[PDB]
DNA sequence: GGCTATTCGCCGTGTCCCTCTCGCTGCCTATAGGTTAGACTTTAAGTCAATACTCTTT
RNA sequence: AGCGAGA
DNA sequence: AAAGAGTATTGACTTAAAGTCTAACCTATAGGATACTTACGGACACGGCGAATAGCC
């Protein structure tokens, strides 16, 4: 299973690289108001802020 | 003692034979191995943003038939490395497409 | 006979066996001709391999 | 080993480069009159080895002079002053 | 092949002037055996790294070759152990490569 | 963020429902920036808003829809891409990274962009 | 041969058909007549009446 | 089948993905790797013979400048027989010359890093242990290729962007 | 009543299959023209050598 | 072109 | 002031080279007439096409 999986992984990386072969930084800031919302901690039912587990990557 | 002795593995190459239909010197320790700077290595090089070294590698270390003697001359005599030219494989591609 | 002596220590590049190939015809260089004159030695033809 | 065994070396090329540099230098050390004849006898100046007649004609002199001097130059060029620095390029 | 050659030439064989020795052309057979023992996949260059290596090159069952599964076309289900292997083929000894 | 970058690359093309009156074949997959550019071009001189809808297309298709035949050819399915680009008399402007690698001039990234 | 056959689409010739043409397996017309076509069609209607009558006579 | 004029272009072995974007290169080496804990993070061992060969042009220049040899071809003869005088000059030249060390496959950006080479006796690139993870290179017969930047731009790039001590945090998750 | 179009299925062809490295074997006859190659007879270029006079050095 | 092998 | 060396003359001898001519010896082409007249993996995807039903001519 190791061999076929590394083959497919290499092909996938080739695909992803090609699609993103032209995503490079150009400007410092666009000042665009638009954005996304990230949840961070979720309100506890008793009332408390527990840090969301997958915050370090979000 | 397994039969993977270092003496049979160590290898180095500064200049030597080149392939026939293309430059990009001959691979293999048997002849004079030029180590393959394959595609993933190009990707790694790009990811650093390191562009001049990439161009140097793929042009005057590997293929460019005119620059190559020029860089050798510059190294021998101590001058600035010249500007890279067009790799000799792009022209064979042009001729084949034509 | 152009064969290295038996049981002899050798190093990378040392002549294992001395062979020479016929050079046929080769256009020589005037600068080489002047050199050969400076040393006044045999130009020689049979190519060395 | 024959695979592109007839391409450039970049070692022979540079060796020839410095060869002609040092040849022109050592030739420039001695008097020019010997130098023109030695150049064109073997055709170094322009690639045409001319004979005693042509050199004598170019400089309006008899071929016998040129043979003497080209022999005089050939005999004088055994001097280690010229041959010593230009010894290993052979 | 030899029988095909014979059968072909029989239409042009004058009757009673033919004997087996002039009738049989052995060259295809010798050619076939030679080209087998040289460059046939299942005629492998002996591997005498040590007596055990030479011994184990014998008794070696390869599933690939003329009329066999090649690495690419071979699936993932031929490579795994079968309960029938017990006592007929080693589940342990195997190349680690592709 | 890496993932966000990829999905961004995925969502850059809109499908054309209404051709309007401007050279857009129905079902065409056209970049949104060019879509807007055409729209600002055609609002004047008579407005014919060519309606379009966002669409999600696989990584392979997004790659093979680039405006660079020398890169698409380097990628995959060489024969078809060259035939298409030839029929269209397509001209590659040599702006990406794979292309600059292939022809051996300096990549426009990192130490290669026109400010450094 | 590269599907879709760009020649086939350009000329609107079905792929098998086009192949049979360009590999010398079936004839194709390339020009035809119009008005004088009408006038000799009437003449040709008479001539095929003659030929049909002859074949029916035999 | 005859290799048609188009088979030159397609596939893994077509012209696009064997010879244009990926090329073999001069001024490169390869050897097995052995852990060296005595090295600093920005250092890597490099065997004497391999370094001599890789740097044969530069060492020639230096030993002609030092008058150990009269001229270039005499110097080339001097190096081809590894004459004793050509080791000290070698130590002089290699100093402050960065080198890239790749380990195939380069799964990520940290698959190729620039170190400052140092001479070691025997035939084995002495790698720094702490970068082992970055290469995923573990010492049981891996072979690590070495590349030598030449141009001033390349040397700056290797010395600055690629230096092993300058890349500690992963580009993926930091 | 039959054929075609608008709607489904169905099947066939093409494309892809990680990287880097090491060692070893694979009938006959007849014409005509080229062809250089090979020797003869010129040269043309080269080498030796006598001689002598003038200039420079000790 | 074909074999075998290392990571 | 004398002697030695170099820079010239001239002739005399010598050898490569080379331009004709040969010859002979390869080399390229044509032709052959009793009668015979038919080979020897697997997944994804899209485009070219089975099976149906309804409507129109
Ligand atoms: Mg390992």
């Amino acid at each position: 299973d190791t061999a076929l999986r590394t083959a497919d992984s290499g092909y996938l990386t080739r695909r992803l690289v090609d699609v993103s072969q032209d995503v490079i930084v150009r400007e410092h800031d666009c000042q665009t108001e638009r954005g996304i919302v990230v949840e961070l901690a979720e309100r506890a039912p008793d009332g408390t802020l527990i840090r969301d587990p997958y915050i370090e990557t979000s | 003692k397994l039969h993977h002795l270092v003496d049979d593995k160590i290898h180095a190459r500064s200049t030597g034979p080149y392939s026939m239909i293309t430059q990009q010197p001959l691979g293999g320790k048997a002849q004079f191995g030029g180590q393959r700077f394959g595609e993933m290595e190009c990707w790694a090089m790009q990811a650093y943003g390191a562009a001049y070294t990439l161009q140097e590698l793929l042009t005057i270390k590997s293929d460019d038939t005119v620059g190559r003697v020029k860089v050798y001359e510059a190294i021998v005599k101590g001058e600035n490395i010249p500007e890279p030219g067009i790799p000799e494989s792009f022209k064979v591609l042009l001729k084949e497409l034509q | 006979r152009g064969i290295v002596r038996i049981g002899a220590e050798v190093r990378d590049g040392d002549i294992l066996v001395g062979k020479v190939t016929p050079k046929g015809e080769t256009e020589l260089t005037p600068e080489e001709r002047l050199l050969r004159a400076i040393f006044g030695e045999k130009a020689r033809e049979v190519r060395d391999t | 080993f024959i695979e592109d065994s007839e391409a450039v070396v970049a070692v022979d090329a540079v060796s020839f480069t410095l060869l002609q540099d040092q040849l022109q230098s050592v030739l420039d050390t001695l008097s020019e009159r010997e130098a023109g004849v030695v150049r064109l006898r073997f055709g170094l100046t322009d690639g045409q080895p001319r004979t005693l007649d042509e050199i004598g004609q170019v400089y309006g002199v008899t071929r016998e002079r040129i043979r003497q001097i080209e022999s005089k130059t050939m005999s004088k060029l055994r001097h280690p002053s010229r041959s010593q620095v230009l010894r290993d390029y052979l | 092949r030899m029988e095909r050659v014979v059968r072909e030439r029989m239409t042009t064989q004058d009757v009673e002037a033919i004997t087996p020795q002039t009738l049989i052309n052995i060259r295809p057979v010798v050619a076939a055996i030679k080209e087998f023992f040289g460059t046939s996949q299942l005629s492998q260059f002996m591997d005498q790294n040590n007596p055990l290596s030479g011994l184990t090159h014998k008794r070696r069952l390869s599933a690939l070759g003329p009329g066999g599964l090649s690495r690419e076309r071979a699936g993932l289900e031929v490579r795994d152990v079968h309960p029938s292997h017990y006592g007929r083929m080693c589940p342990i000894e195997t190349p680690e490569g592709p | 963020k890496h993932i966000e970058v990829i999905v961004r690359q995925m969502l850059r093309r809109v499908t054309i429902i209404d051709s309007g009156s401007t050279e857009f074949l129905p079902g065409s997959l056209i970049d949104r920036a060019e879509f807007e550019a055409e729209n600002r071009r055609v609002v004047a001189e008579g407005g014919e808003p060519a309606a379009g809808r966002p669409v999600l297309m696989g990584i392979t298709k997004a790659s093979l829809a680039t405006d660079s035949w020398l890169s698409a050819a380097s990628f995959q399915e060489t024969t078809r891409v060259l035939t298409d680009a030839a029929i269209n008399c397509r001209s590659d402007k040599l702006n990406g990274l794979k292309e600059n690698v292939i022809i051996g001039k300096l990549i426009p990234a990192g130490t290669g962009i026109n400010r450094y | 041969k590269g599907v879709p056959s760009r020649l086939g689409y350009l000329l609107d010739l079905a792929p098998k058909d086009l192949e049979k043409i360009i590999y010398f397996a079936a004839y194709v017309i390339t020009s035809v007549d119009e008005e004088m076509r009408h006038n000799e069609l009437s003449t040709l209607e008479a001539e095929m009446a003659v030929e049909r009558k002859a074949v029916e006579d035999q | 089948p005859l290799k048609s004029l188009s088979d030159l272009l397609k596939g893994k072995q077509g012209r696009f993905r064997q010879n244009l974007l990926g090329k073999r290169v001069d001024y490169s080496g390869r050897s097995v790797i052995v852990v060296g804990p005595q090295l600093k993070l920005h250092q890597c061992g490099l065997p004497k013979l391999m370094a001599l060969e890789l740097f044969k042009p530069f060492v020639m220049k230096r030993l002609v400048d030092l008058n150990h040899a009269q001229n270039i071809k005499s110097a080339k003869r001097m190096v081809e027989r590894q004459r004793p005088q050509v080791w000290d000059v070698l130590e002089e030249v290699i100093a402050e010359h960065p080198v890239l060390l790749n380990r195939a496959p380069t799964l990520h950006r940290l698959g190729i890093q620039a170190f400052e080479p140092m001479l070691v006796e025997g035939k084995a690139i002495q790698l720094h242990p702490l970068v082992c993870e970055a290469f995923n290179a573990d010492f049981d017969g891996d072979q690590m290729a070495v590349h030598l930047p030449l141009s001033a731009e390349a040397q700056a790039e290797a010395r600055i962007l690629m230096l092993s001590s300058n890349n500690i945090l992963s580009p993926a998750s930091g």
